[PDB]
């Protein structure tokens, strides 16, 4: 039992318990029938501010309520807890504040350091697994219940090796799902390598691959359907899975992704169904496997890294400097590939998860440089222009072409090249004309002019036009043949 | 594909009918009532199959613009742009017209068209075939005559006037 | 039963006519808010609000009200199914 | 040195652990605002806020704090160049 502060009395009548104040002459002045007992104080190690739990009995029923410091120490605010069964009024608020203060002095609450997010916060790394948390003497406060249900989903289950033979062995070398799993594992390492967030997406089983990569740390409830910012800040170092890209508005998503890419602050990978892409496509039984064998491989991975941190660090530094060598946009993503590959190198060293990390990762790298369009905007745009011209031959002049009788001339067909008139290239590129035509030149697409000018002077019949001469070779590579 | 996303909902309505059958004075056939409307949905609802929907619309459009279609039995396109090349085996809709229709959904819908078997792919494992007519080479999506007819179209320009 | 917060019904007589009004905890336990029920036929003023709050508190102590658990929606709420 | 306004650092012990917190002049010299530091481990209430404000004033009188001129930007400010 706890002590009663000097000056206070506690009566036990039929009406129920009663905290009276003792005023000498001793006269008794009722304070409350709801004796507050402040059991714990919580210190958010991010904010360094503090809160409390108030416990009191509403006539046989314990009532624990989370309360701020002000609510407990400010009469006008303390009065607001009447809605939660606290016996207090504008008349007794001050006496109850004073009693609370004294009880706090004479019965110190338990001090609990508290964290509201996962991952790296200040000096600690907060794990969402009871087993790990009970050893570290920090608690995981999450008022918002969405994240709480997210944490109950982190709970591990099943054995380990059973995940490496029932789940993992089914897909040691399926490259797309395997790189997605690298994302879900190496998300933890961004803060370790100084790398900012990025994305790994699959598009074109999809939901199935996402549900499967969820089993690296727990249930398929880690997944969500497309806020993003708060969830990212909470997972912090842990990967985010977002599902059903299809069901939602495109204005919303791309904005959400640009927002996520920015940095409370977080540093993790977004895995969906600064982007690494997996567009190739890679059941009933392996689903039972990863549903019975929840997330054990994840914490194993973390422990593996922990073992030889500063070794994997130098390995990543090597992969980083090298991937920055091998197209401009793919070199922008050099650190991300470095990271996913060090993730694979870490996974290789785990016992029952041996596999070829170099080949899966180069396999998907080349899958990207081949299949992903946006890496090469100058070429893409060029193709779009040619496609357009492919359908507008009544406005093309040149060898074998009927003279353009009405309107504008869009290109001059010569055998060695197609000279797309400057005006059409402007109509296509607008303000990006200078840079894209520059890239076309840097890429060797065009037959330059005399005076260090991108546009060649090309003759047909009785006119000399000025336009960008695109070599027959490029036309053919892109699948076009303006030949008669 | 979309009907499998609604799998749990149909499962549920089916368990609802299975529950209702067991009530005292409420006997009825739930399996037939439920399969009847499943198939009624896949038949009558267009939006389940957006790729076919879009395709038909495009064909509908081309049916009204043959003065801009070239190919077998067709007068050369003299004014404006070329929208398709009619070969006996297929209608090769030029890439630009497919873009003008699908805009940002081009890749996904053409992918569905291929996965659905609508088109005669090109040599280099590319969705757009190179189509030769007279002496000119266009690049477009070749839609098999079978699909044209299934959707109710006949892009032949050769039919004796006397009929 | 969702919020675990509480409200009350106040009964009073406006010269032979009973008046039952639903009132929040704050309205009954804070003089400034209790004063707002004057619009609903309650005899109270800024002068007497405190004494009436204290009387309410004491009356509540010696004649406890009936405790009713309450739901504002149908179906599954927390552990019950409300019909 | 730009504003000529002033702020303070308060040091106190939360049972063996020093706590230094930056505080405005108003926070320290106005009971209503001083009360807001309860969130930062300060033992104060609406009952004791006035006495603690007065104690702070007196302690400030008899143990003057160190005066530090301060700048929040680099470069030329008023007469100095802050590196």
């Amino acid at each position: 039992q706890e002590i009663i502060p000097k000056g206070y009395e506690i009566e036990h009548h039929q009406c129920g318990i009663a905290l009276n104040q003792l005023i000498p002459s001793d006269k008794k002045v009722f304070i409350t029938s709801t004796i507050p007992q402040i059991t714990e104080r919580f210190e958010d190690i991010e904010s360094n501010e503090v809160s409390f739990n108030m416990l009191f009995y509403d006539n046989k029923t314990p009532v624990n309520i989370a309360v701020s410091a002000e609510e407990i120490s400010d009469s006008r605010q303390l009065l607001k807890l009447v809605n939660k069964k606290l016996d207090v009024t504008s008349s007794t608020s001050t006496k109850l504040v004073d009693y609370i203060n004294a009880s706090k002095r004479y019965n110190p609450p338990l001090n609990v350091k508290v964290a509201t997010r996962l991952g790296h916060v200040k000096g600690y790394f907060i794990y969402p697994y009871q087993e790990v948390m009970k050893d570290s003497n920090v608690k995981l406060f999450s008022n918002d219940k969405g994240f709480q249900k997210l944490i109950d989903s982190f709970r591990s289950k099943g054995t380990l090796q059973g995940y490496s033979k029932k789940v993992f062995a089914q897909i040691k070398d399926l490259p797309m799902v395997m790189v997605m799993l690298y994302a879900s594992l190496g998300s933890v390492l961004l803060r370790e390598f100084g790398l900012q967030p990025f994305i790994v997406e699959i598009s074109g089983g999809k939901t199935f691959t996402l549900n499967l990569v969820s089993s690296v740390w727990g249930t398929s409830d880690l997944i969500t359907t497309w806020s993003i910012e708060s969830m990212a800040s909470f997972l912090n170092s842990f990967p985010m899975f977002k599902d059903d890209t299809r069901n939602t508005h495109p204005k919303f998503v791309t904005s959400a992704t640009y927002n996520f890419s920015s940095g409370k602050e977080w540093r993790n990978i977004l895995i969906s169904t600064r982007v690494v892409t997996l567009q190739d496509p890679p059941f009933t039984t392996l689903d039972k496997s990863f549903r019975e064998n929840y997330g054990t491989l994840g914490l194993a991975f973390i422990k593996q890294y922990e073992s030889k941190k500063d070794v994997y660090k130098n390995a990543f530094e090597s992969y980083q400097r090298y991937f920055n060598q091998k197209n401009e946009i793919m070199q922008r993503l050099g650190r991300a590939f470095a990271l996913l590959q060090v993730t694979g190198e870490v996974l290789n060293d785990i016992d029952g998860f041996e596999h070829d990390h170099f080949k899966i990762i180069e396999q998907a790298y080349d899958s990207m440089v081949k299949n992903n369009k946006t890496i090469d905007k100058p070429k893409q745009l060029l193709e779009e222009l040619l496609q357009y011209l492919d359908a507008n031959r009544n406005n093309i002049a040149g060898d074998g072409y009927s003279s353009v009788k009405n309107g504008d001339i869009k290109a001059i067909y010569k055998r060695d090249y197609l000279c797309i008139l400057g005006e059409t290239v402007k109509e296509k590129l607008t303000h990006e004309l200078q840079t894209i035509t520059g890239q076309w030149d840097k890429k060797g697409y065009l037959i330059k002019g005399e005076k260090d000018r991108l546009q060649k002077q090309v003759k047909h019949q009785t006119v000399k036009y000025r336009g960008f001469a695109i070599k027959q070779e490029v036309l053919k590579e892109l699948g076009f043949d303006f030949s008669n | 594909e979309i009907m499998q996303r609604l799998g749990r909902a149909f499962a549920l309505l089916q368990v609802t009918g299975e529950v209702l059958n067991d009530i005292d004075g409420f006997e009825h056939d739930h399996f037939k009532i439920i399969e009847q409307a499943y198939d009624s949905m896949v038949k009558n609802n267009k939006t389940i199959d957006k790729p076919k929907q879009l395709l038909e619309e495009l064909l509908q459009y081309l049916d009204a613009n043959r003065n801009n279609i070239a190919g077998d039995g067709y007068s050369s396109v003299k004014n404006g742009d070329i929208k398709a090349i009619y070969k006996r085996d297929y209608l090769c809709i030029l890439g630009e017209t497919v873009k003008e229709k699908l805009t940002h959904e081009l890749q996904t819908i053409t992918g569905q068209w291929d996965k659905k078997g609508y088109l005669i792919k090109g040599e280099k494992d590319r969705l757009q075939k190179q189509v030769k007519h007279q002496t000119v080479k266009y690049r477009g999506f070749a839609i098999k005559q079978e699909v044209l007819k299934e959707l109710g179209f006949d892009f032949s320009n050769s039919y004796n006037p006397n009929s």
